[PDB]
């Protein structure tokens, strides 16, 4: 018979960059 | 995944090879110190301390079993090509005498006029 | 199918370690997780009636039989899709007590509803649908809106509850055997996170087919209903309350 | 390895790249925030919970105001707040003007521009569990954002793959690295409880 | 013609009548100690790892501390690692000591 999969919601949660409002970014490859 | 909608079951796939193991992190004890590109015996591991460390710091030892140019030998001894090399931890110098020293290598190029030696490093047995 | 199949997926695992000058980096690991399995059942009822009963009886007709079939079908759907929520043995993690201070107004259920929202969020779920009984519809509906000023305290309306559904029991007397579907007990309610862990599985929603007839008796075709359905409930979504 | 690649056809390098990105973002949060979490705050920077007597749980409002008083009297300014996700609902209730209660209306907490809800992050690799301890529930941190916190980005992230001298059974291993550094401070943080 | 035929990172063996190996576990088979890359049954061919690499494992005797640097000996009878240094075979040296979960990181050795 036909095979059907229960399309359930799994997978690890996405992670967000929460630090940005605090730190003052300094970007330079010369450091 | 906390608060997931569904009680999913997670199955681990085992994996033994954590790393290539060509070098090992080690922690300095009280009576130990290191500087870069110098051979040391720290916590049973012998290798080239690639970084400086003085007291309770972390350093890494090259144990690649490659060929190494060392000097820092007991100058009185002769080091012919092929002779085994032992590390005298008390004197912190390489030597061929095998009294109570760790076997660490075999000379590839004999002791030149400036006491330089090339030798293969051994597998830390 | 008669029984569904679990979803599968792989995931890598790694952690970024400090890499001091020229050391060996420690590798990661892969692992797999699998979903659950759900299945669908079959339901059916019907009627038998002689041709003489249909032809001679003025009020009887197939229309009322179809009405009864439809009513019982809707009640069956409510039972299938809400009895897993009610009959579940909720652990102490889900359950939340009444927690009403000394002699409040009965809109002090606002205290219980707010904490049910709080416990849903602290458990990383969230309540959006509230289920209760009609025995406290007026109290609950007054509680969702801000209660009147009490001793100089104007409580706020409860937000993040899209809809509230009241599911009382359904009863029917077929012949001499009565069949009852248990509704929500009065007082107890269920705050639900909807349509993420709850799946409605349908193959045939409903099919009223005329059945075989005994022509030798002049008995009409057996009108019979039939639905092939199923449900997949959960516990991660739901939080019980009291009153 | 080849064996891993050949067991399940669902496997691909994409999930490995996704794991790399996820762990990298978690590491960024860890490096930048865990100085605030793990610092040994002294009495100057610690303010205790002050639930007077059987108060509604929005008595955290008076704790946050006391935290602001500690920063301002110390000539700091806690424009940012950091707390756990567990206490999130009571924080917005406390941040906004709490509802009228016993004929006493408490004004909204204004100067807190935003609040960061930072829970931890745990991953199981092999037989080792690595956990970046997020904000402990109850305890919260108030921060002056930009003055004393400098992020140093030399190389955000670069992933590379190679099989120059690997085993026959090992497919090309994937490695990612990033040069980064962060400068924290005690000039900016006040540690709240509840 | 070349004497070298393979890098020697892995070696094949044939399971005996009293030996059976599952994927990614340590097994001493025909004098070769390594990590089996296949789930093997009696008289079947599997491939071990002798890569001289750092390896993770918890299949240890949980009685004595495996402090870093101590030699690791493989006990074929109990099928466990240990620091006994008795007639058991030498297989590696600890890089990272035992944790609360009894997990060990150690470097394999060249089967001498």
């Amino acid at each position: 018979l036909r095979k059907v999969v229960l399309d359930v919601e799994l997978g690890r949660e996405q992670v967000q960059l929460l630090y940005k409002p605090i730190y003052d970014s300094i970007a330079d490859s010369n450091l | 995944f906390k608060g997931q909608p569904t009680p999913s079951t997670i199955t681990q796939i085992t994996r033994a090879k954590i790393s290539d193991g060509k070098s090992v992190r080690v922690i300095l004890s009280e009576g130990e110190s290191t500087k870069t590109q110098q051979f040391y015996l720290i916590n049973g591991f012998f290798g080239v301390a690639m970084q400086d460390g003085e007291k309770g710091d972390e350093v890494t030892l090259q144990i690649e079993q490659a060929e190494y140019e060392t000097d820092n030998i007991v100058t009185s001894e002769a080091f012919e090509a092929g002779k085994l090399i032992y590390w005298d931890n008390t004197a912190k110098k390489f030597t061929t005498t095998s009294a109570s020293n760790r076997l660490v290598g075999r000379v590839t190029d004999g002791k030149d006029s400036n006491n330089v030696i090339w030798f293969i490093l051994l597998p830390q047995q | 199918p008669q029984v569904m199949d679990a979803k599968w997926a792989l995931q890598g695992n790694c952690v970024f370690l400090e890499h001091i000058e020229g050391e060996e980096i420690k590798f990661g690991t892969i692992n797999a997780e699998n979903g659950p399995v759900a299945r669908i059942q079959t339901y059916a009822t019907g009627f038998e009636y002689t041709k003489e009963m249909k032809d001679f009886n003025q009020t009887f007709s197939v229309e009322i039989l179809n009405k009864s079939i439809g009513e019982s079908y809707n009640a069956l759907l409510n039972h299938i899709h809400l009895s897993p929520i009610i009959n579940f043995n909720y652990k102490a993690s889900n359950k939340t007590a009444f927690k009403g201070t000394n002699d409040p107004i009965w809109l002090g259920i606002w205290r219980t509803l707010t904490q049910a929202q709080k416990d849903t969020v602290i458990a990383k779920r969230q309540g959006n649908i509230l289920m209760a009984s009609s025995a406290d519809q007026i109290e609950i509906e007054m509680a969702l809106n801000g209660g009147h000023l009490l001793n100089g305290s104007m409580y706020p309306s409860i937000k993040n509850i899209s809809t509230v559904i009241y599911y009382d029991g359904w009863e029917v007397t077929v012949g001499k055997k009565t069949y009852s579907y248990k509704g929500v007990t009065p007082g107890k309610g269920y705050l639900i996170r909807p349509k993420r862990g709850f799946k409605e599985l349908i193959k045939r929603d409903l099919t009223t087919e005329v059945g075989n007839a005994d022509l030798s008796k002049l008995v009409e075709n057996q009108i019979v209903g039939h639905c092939y359905r199923g449900a997949f409930a959960a516990v991660e979504e739901n939080v019980q309350e009291i009153s």
